RNA sequence: AAUUGAAGAGUUUGAUCAUGGCUCAGAUUGAACGCUGGCGGCAGGCCUAACACAUGCAAGUCGAACGGUAACAGGAAGAAGCUUGCUUCUUUGCUGACGAGUGGCGGACGGGUGAGUAAUGUCUGGGAAACUGCCUGAUGGAGGGGGAUAACUACUGGAAACGGUAGCUAAUACCGCAUAACGUCGCAAGACCAAAGAGGGGGCCUCUUGCCAUCGGAUGUGCCCAGAUGGGAUUAGCUAGUAGGUGGGGUAACGGCUCACCUAGGCGACGAUCCCUAGCUGGUCUGAGAGGAUGACCAGCCACACUGGAACUGAGACACGGUCCAGACUCCUACGGGAGGCAGCAGUGGGGAAUAUUGCACAAUGGGCGCAAGCCUGAUGCAGCCAUGCCGCGUGUAUGAAGAAGGCCUUCGGGUUGUAAAGUACUUUCAGCGGGGAGGAAGGGAGUAAAGUUAAUACCUUUGCUCAUUGACGUUACCCGCAGAAGAAGCACCGGCUAACUCCGUGCCAGCAGCCGCGGUAAUACGGAGGGUGCAAGCGUUAAUCGGAAUUACUGGGCGUAAAGCGCACGCAGGCGGUUUGUUAAGUCAGAUGUGAAAUCCCCGGGCUCAACCUGGGAACUGCAUCUGAUACUGGCAAG
């Protein structure tokens, strides 16, 4: 129910920078990142079509970490959701707590904001939310409890976060250690690198 | 029976099976001199056998062993039989 | 008769009512005449736990539909018990 | 009003009784073409007036006989 | 706001285009099987044998209808050891009560199953000739008598089941009589028809409740019609109560429902009859849609209750846990004769690829009886079992080059498994252990005060007010502490389709395989490994449906040569119909009204930490009927 394994053979698999690590080092410094993983990873054998889409879907899946049953499920909703159904589907994956707990700095990864709220040290409007998944809705406020405050993980992850760019939609005050949830993100608010209709056309197929 | 209130209610559906079939012979018998005396030609004794007839229709449609509708029928079909003699 | 009684709906440890009107012989989430509201009984703060068509519910009652025990409860307290 | 059917008379063999063809106009649920569909129906012709061919309207009562559930109105046009 | 909706690929050939079948990628399921398996929420779970069934439970209740008193728990009248307290007493329907019995109501519901049924069914829409317990509105009545009969008693028959005889006794059991219309019959005059008491209180009265009649309401049910609702024409004729009429009978009611007589009809290529199959619907799955497939759970309708048949009682049954008969089977027997029906809930055997506990509780909702208290309730609420589905979460998170060891490959340089381990620094969800702790408990019972009733401060009824109490689930949800990365990863695949490649092992063998195909020494296709890809507490396989299949083509295909124009023609039924005017308003179109159950789907919100689930309003239900309009087109009619 997640996945466990090596991290920077995703990106390298990718061949791109999933963040799957904290960031204090360049992913270069690391791994091989050009090279996809095992004994054949220097060969590049053409992809298909279906290859590129489906390199395309696995690797926003693997970027925030959500199984397939689950990204199927968020494909379902974007599709019904009015408007367009890509950037739908980036705006679900956005409001996912455990990335808006990333987005706003109190966890070096994706992967440690889901220990983070797992471990019920996140806190939506008040109330604790233990639930990785939970869609945070706009004018929502997310907290580190007074529990969790003193962890050395969070301090160094918003030091960490002082060093990306700052989302637009969020406004986070690292003293308090509080979030707000100001509107949902567009799509010029995120990568220009991710190709969402190759998803689309996928999971239409 | 297996249960209780039904062999109760055996017992008891039983006992007025009896008493309904008493009336409801001593009612087709009163009923039948009326059809009798129509068919002998008889008007005076007809109309006597429809006059002994229909308090006991009567009765019995009170009583539940027949309805009120059938007293009725059979009041309407010997009446206008007897009145269509003569 | 006809009643007036609730049809236990919702889920399991968390049972949401409908008000409805029935002849009694029916099963209870059974076939029934005309529904006349619902009864949350663990309804939140700020939310609507209870709403009876009470106009409705009078026309059935002055026309021979008996009230069950909840039911009748529930129309007192929609006027303030 | 009273409802009513019309429709052409195709028996009087029996007494008191006729047999009426309604004709009705229906479009074909797959095919969308309209056609043309037949009922046929027992009616009371109390007097015996209709005749084959006429064009009789009719409209529904009572059961009066195992297969008669409608009576005569009126001959609309005679034959 | 509530229709944001539509992908191809492989394979015929030396090659090509076309045609055309086969095959694959998707979604789904009451699934099963193989490998594996942590937790929870919600749902689901005999599809086969409508096979046979051990055992327990699934329908009672009312003493405020009645005689009563078996038992008890006492209030009285009379009684023995030996603790000066005391049993033990013995009696007594006096009292609370209550076994058995009469009586009332229930047992026609609730629950199960899908055998039968292709139309006495179901669905949609109309309708007329009906009945309807309990509930409810109105108007009146509610007098005065009688004969019984259980129970019980005595005797008696039978192994039993089950009876027989005689004598007592009661009623809201039963039956006359009286009374008798706005009831029934009758054109009318007339004639005729009912009933029951019981409880609480009181210086017979009053209150409550029940009883009878009639006409209403409501609900339920019976009946009728039209359209719709599988396949087969290598089933074309079927039908004599048959079709209609008249009269009698019959039913709650119309009706060949039935009978007698008369007429000779009735059905059918718009598919009758016969044969095969089948419960129907809301819906469900699939699909862009139109369609196709389907009818498990949930809800509506129907049918059935060991098999065949029958009626009785009743408001209602031709009656799942009633009666009678017959049959098969099982059992008891003293051999004469008797007993039984899980397709209620558990459960057993059996059949099967396959489907669970002989659980807890009436606390809640609902049902039966009761004035109530309450009793009953395998409905239901819960719990157990099962990865069967859906959803959620965990199995750690940073950091870490030594790019360590091993494995594997190597062109012998190295590459890869690789930040993966280890090491270091953190976090404790869930599981474990301790404590805390909601909500589903609304009522009901006691007193109390007012009314609101009366002769009455009384009974009783409504309100408030006080009291003490009511949870099966349950060690509830949830919350807070504790210890430590500890207790938690598998399955398929890697020739093309199709994401993922190499070495050794084998040598047309062993084997693989959905299709095309692979294997005969230099196999990304067999087998193991290393590496990789896809899913993940599941993953694969099989079965099965729709899709792709425009491959039955209505939307949406063809027929010169690929399959396909009858050898040719005439022609009935049928389909279609030049042009103008009038009329009609059937089709068609517009609006409205009624209906189209709820659930489901969809949109918007709301509640469970999220989701699944639950849920409030809408939309939708594309249909049908009716009414009112329009008149271009089509149809009818009239004139050209
Ligand atoms: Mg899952
Ligand atoms: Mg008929
Ligand atoms: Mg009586
Ligand atoms: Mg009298
Ligand atoms: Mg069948
Ligand atoms: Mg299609
Ligand atoms: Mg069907
Ligand atoms: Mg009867
Ligand atoms: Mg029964
Ligand atoms: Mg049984
Ligand atoms: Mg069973
Ligand atoms: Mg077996
Ligand atoms: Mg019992
Ligand atoms: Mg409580
Ligand atoms: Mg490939
Ligand atoms: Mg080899
Ligand atoms: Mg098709
Ligand atoms: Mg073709
Ligand atoms: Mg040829
Ligand atoms: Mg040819
Ligand atoms: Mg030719
Ligand atoms: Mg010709
Ligand atoms: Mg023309
Ligand atoms: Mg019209
Ligand atoms: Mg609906
Ligand atoms: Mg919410
Ligand atoms: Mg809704
Ligand atoms: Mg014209």
């Amino acid at each position: 129910a997640r996945y466990l394994g090596p991290k920077l053979k995703l990106s390298r698999r990718e061949g791109t920078d999933l963040f799957l690590k904290s960031g204090v080092r360049a992913i270069d410094t690391k791994c091989k990142i050009e090279q996809a993983p095992g004994q054949h990873g220097a060969r590049k054998p053409r992809l298909s079509d279906y290859g590129v889409q489906l390199r395309e879907k696995q690797k926003v899946r693997r970027i925030y970490g959500v199984l397939e049953r689950q990204f199927r499920n968020y494909y379902k909703e974007a599709a019904r959701l009015k408007g367009n159904t890509g950037e739908n589907l980036l705006a679900l994956l956005e409001g996912r707590l455990d990335n808006v707990v990333y987005r706003m700095g109190f966890g070096a990864t994706r992967a440690e904001a889901r220990q983070l709220v797992s471990h019920k040290a996140i806190m939506v409007n008040g109330r604790v939310v233990n639930i990785a998944s939970y869609q945070v809705s706009p004018n929502d406020v997310v907290s580190i409890r007074e529990k969790a405050k003193k962890q050395s993980r969070v301090k160094a992850a918003l030091e960490l976060a002082e060093q990306r760019e700052k989302p637009t939609w969020l406004e986070v005050d690292a003293g308090k250690m509080e979030g707000t949830f100001k509107r949902k993100p567009e799509r010029s608010d995120l990568s220009a690198d991710i190709n969402e209709h190759l998803i689309v056309e996928l999971y239409s197929k | 029976a297996n249960i209780k209130s039904a062999k109760k209610r055996a017992i008891q559906s039983e006992k007025a099976r009896k008493h309904n079939a008493s009336r409801r012979s001593m009612m087709r018998t009163f009923i039948k001199k009326v059809y009798a005396a129509i068919e002998a030609g008889d008007k005076a004794a007809a109309q006597k056998a429809f006059n002994e007839m229909q308090p006991i229709v009567d009765r019995q449609a009170a009583k539940g062993l027949i309805h009120k509708n059938k007293a009725a029928r059979h009041k309407a079909n010997l009446t206008a039989q007897i009145n269509k003699l003569a | 008769m006809v009643t007036i009684r609730l049809a236990r709906h919702g889920a399991k440890k968390r049972p949401f009512y409908q008000v409805v009107v029935a002849d009694s012989r029916n099963a209870r989430n059974g076939r029934f005449i005309e529904r006349v509201g619902f009864f949350n009984p663990i309804a939140s703060e700020k939310e609507e736990g209870t709403r009876l068509d009470l106009d409705r519910i009078a026309h059935w009652v002055g026309q021979g539909a008996t009230i069950s025990d909840r039911v009748a409860a529930l129309i007192k307290e929609v006027n303030k018990a | 009003k009273i409802r009513t059917l019309q429709g052409r008379v195709v028996s009087d063999k029996m007494e008191k009784s006729i047999v009426v063809a309604i004709e009705r106009f229906v479009k074909h649920p797959i095919y969308g073409k309209f056609i043309k569909r037949t009922t046929k129906l027992h009616v009371h012709d109390e007097n015996n007036e209709c005749g084959i061919g006429d064009v009789v309207e009719i409209r529904e009562c009572r059961p009066l006989s195992k297969t008669k559930s409608w009576t005569l109105v009126r001959v609309v046009e005679k034959a």
